[PDB]
């Protein structure tokens, strides 16, 4: 009896105004170093959250889910679940979106004032 | 096989069992859901494979139907037999992931995890849908599943990582009554399979030869004019027969249930009846996310076949993406693998402290 993630990263999310990205790394999310913002491993998958400040005080979310072209399963599976785990303990607040490589949002691809840049390879599956 | 805990994951289905290593790409045992008892003496029993293989002295029992449990004695032989003659565990050391149908009754949700805590002593257990596990596995967390078994067929909306229960819609339609339709028009057709051991013959040539038509009425022309798409197969004694368009009649009673006698609406009328159950502002979202899953969606030409009726279905703009991974007999239990490996899931599980605290009725706030 509850069910409330521990893990460090969930109490940084959505703390502040801004954009965070993680990446999966072998069943675990990792920060991106924030000076990577916007280069892409198409050979990996990603969790973004941005958070907008709201005239109310409270911060909007909007959740995005980005998939690399050569993403193992373990990996577009584990950034699907970690989306749904931390839109739960955002209190269900969050608005979620899948991104796949090619063929994301406008408002995604808005994110990044210096236009989002793919590059081949990444982190070996954690299967 | 085993990081630090090693977790299990188990799907239990009405036709296979499939279990494994969370970590693990697959499961690594897959056997027939059936226990055997002596027709008259031994207390014993056997599972899968070697209780099919002395059928003739046991009383063969298949424990879950259509999705749901119905004997609690024989699906404890399943389990102990998964643990210890397939896996080779010790349960007591191990985290369990079960799988279970959309919409399980409540008792049954209670029953399973009495059983793991108090008959295997599992130190923690969850219980995840399959066919959310199925949507996981495709890397989405909204879309609608369409998945089908040997016992049942399921069509589940999801939405931002949950099923909607009021919009699930259940269909007793999938494999086994595919077998025996085959067994049927194949009989029809001038052979006899009628047998025990036909239909396993029978369900073979299903597997292997049967497909899904996409114009099911200009095919019956192409076979009724044409040789060409006629297949031979070997049957264990080395007579060869001929399939004609059985090959795709019989996987057609999916689309036309009326074909088994039955009153119900078809695979694609079911999967559009669930979403239009649904809220109107996320229907886009489920036509775009159709997930196939399971044995009876392998056919070759189903998610053609879906694509074209959901098309009809649909108003002429809505977009609509079927996706039917090569995968997609085992989707549940990778899903089930992949939620079970994940740094954050050691926050989930139902632990023998909560258990002894609370009893089963822990099931009904830890897994949802
Ligand atoms: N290649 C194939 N083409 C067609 N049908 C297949 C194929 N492979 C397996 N099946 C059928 O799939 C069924 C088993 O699938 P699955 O393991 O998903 O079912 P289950 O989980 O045991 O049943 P349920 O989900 O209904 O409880 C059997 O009817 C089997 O004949
Ligand atoms: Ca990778
Ligand atoms: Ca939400
Ligand atoms: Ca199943």
């Amino acid at each position: 009896m509850g069910s409330v993630v521990e893990h460090p990263e969930f109490l940084k999310a959505g703390k502040e105004p801004g954009l965070q990205i993680w990446r999966v790394e072998k069943f675990d999310l990792v920060p991106v170093p924030t000076c990577l913002y916007g280069d892409f491993f198409t050979g990996d998958a990603y969790v973004i959250l941005k958070t907008v400040q709201l005239r109310n005080g409270n911060l909007q979310y909007d959740l995005h889910y980005w998939l690399g072209n050569e993403c193992s399963q373990d990996e577009s599976g584990a950034a699907a679940i970690f989306t749904v785990q931390l839109d739960d303990y955002l209190n269900g607040r969050a608005v979620q979106h899948r991104e796949v490589q090619g063929f994301e949002s406008a408002t995604f691809l808005g994110y990044f004032k210096s236009g989002l840049k793919y590059k081949k390879g990444g982190v070996a599956s954690g299967f | 096989d085993g990081e630090d805990v090693q977790a299990l994951v188990i799907d239990n289905g009405s036709g296979m069992c499939k279990a494994g290593f969370a970590g693990d790409d697959a499961p690594r045992a897959v056997f027939p859901s059936i226990v055997g008892r002596p027709r008259h003496t031994g207390k014993d029993s056997y599972v899968g494979d070697e209780a099919q293989s002395k059928r003739g002295i046991l009383t063969l029992k298949y424990p879950i139907e259509h999705g749901i449990v119905t004997n609690w004695d024989d699906m404890e032989k399943i389990w102990h037999h998964t643990f210890y003659n397939e896996l080779r565990v010790a349960p007591e050391e191990h985290p369990v992931l079960l799988t279970e149908a959309p919409l399980n009754p409540k008792a049954n949700r209670e029953k399973m995890t009495q059983i793991m805590f108090e008959t295997f002593n599992t130190p923690a257990m969850y219980v995840a849908i399959q066919a959310v596990l199925s949507l996981y596995a495709s890397g989405r967390t909204t879309g609608i599943v369409m998945d089908s078994g040997d016992g049942v067929s399921h069509t589940v909306p999801i939405y931002e990582g949950y099923a909607l229960p009021h919009a699930i819609l259940r269909l007793d339609l999938a494999g086994r009554d595919l077998t025996d339709y085959m067994m049927k028009i194949l009989t029809e057709r001038g052979y006899s399979f009628t047998t025990t051991a036909e239909r396993e013959i029978v369900r073979d040539i299903k597997e292997k030869l049967a497909y899904v038509a996409l114009d099911f009425e200009a095919e019956m022309k192409a076979y009724a004019s044409s040789s060409a798409l006629e297949k031979s197969y070997e049957l264990p004694d080395g007579q060869v027969i001929t399939i004609g368009n059985e090959r795709f009649r019989c996987p057609e009673a999916l689309f036309q249930p009326s074909f088994l006698g039955m009153e119900s609406a078809g695979i694609h009328e079911t999967t559009y009846n669930s979403i239009m159950k649904c809220d109107v502002d996320i229907r886009k979202d489920l036509y775009g996310n159709v997930v196939l899953s399971g044995g009876t969606t392998m056919f070759p030409g189903i998610a053609d076949r879906m694509n074209k009726e959901l098309t009809a279905l649909a108003p002429s703009t809505m977009k609509i993406k079927i996706i039917a991974p090569p995968e997609r007999k085992y989707s549940v239990w990778i899903g089930g693998s992949i939620l079970a490996s994940l740094s954050t899931f050691q926050q989930m599980w139902i632990s023998k402290h909560e258990y002894d605290e609370s009893g089963p009725s822990i099931v009904h706030r830890k897994c949802f």
